[PDB]
């Protein structure tokens, strides 16, 4: 359970405990006066890194929760496929919409 | 000519008619259900025709 | 089944009796490491003059099953007609939609 009024709670298990929907709220529905009595032992900095790499693992959560919705990601670009010496390598320029019915 | 003979074709339907949209129609072969890696009606689809 | 990362495994009939939808996974799902304990016994190049023979044997494969959505085709060029002393030899635009509802 973090707290963000604070700034020695935030780990990494304790961005991605909650997912990208409910940290819409509870970011939007926090404290403004920021405590300061015991800051972050890897400097008031440090813990910048931690909540972030919670965000763009959110969305492989996203994308677990819509993996009956999206599309498998083909290889955007050439030289990704596993035969070469007969058949060449494409890329799928991913203009479409992942979206399946 | 490898990746000339290399496309996905759906069978259609028995009693519909011809798929003519490959946004809406999952029959299409345009279709992004039908667009895979190293294809050429996936190639039909980066290269917009 | 053919193997697409030895070049003396793959025969004409190894491709023709694999299906064309068949064809199209089995070659993104090879091995990354050529092998060359075995090489195929025309050369290097002589393995590409046999699997591509299998592909287009495979089309007049795929004609089959759509037999019911096309039609016969009709002769395109002139000089070709059973009676040609009374009438000429036709030839169509092929333009039109070959479709059978």
């Amino acid at each position: 359970a973090p707290q963000f009024h604070r700034p020695s709670t935030i780990t990494a298990d304790n961005v991605r405990a909650l997912g990208t929907r409910g940290l819409v709220l509870a970011t939007n529905n926090a404290q403004f006066i920021m405590d300061n009595s015991y800051p972050h032992p890897h400097g008031t900095q440090g813990a910048v890194r931690e909540f972030l790499r919670g965000q763009a693992a959110a969305l492989t959560d996203l994308g677990v929760t819509h993996a009956n919705n999206t599309f498998a990601p083909q290889p955007m670009f050439a030289g990704d496929a596993a035969a070469e010496w007969l058949r060449p390598s494409f890329g799928l320029k991913r203009t479409y919409s992942p979206f399946v019915v | 000519y490898a990746t000339l003979q290399n496309m996905v074709v759906p069978e259609i339907a028995p009693g519909e008619e011809c798929p003519s949209d490959p946004v809406t129609d999952p029959a299409h072969p345009l279709h992004p259900a039908n667009l895979v890696a190293n294809t050429v009606k996936r190639m039909f689809h980066n290269g917009r025709v």
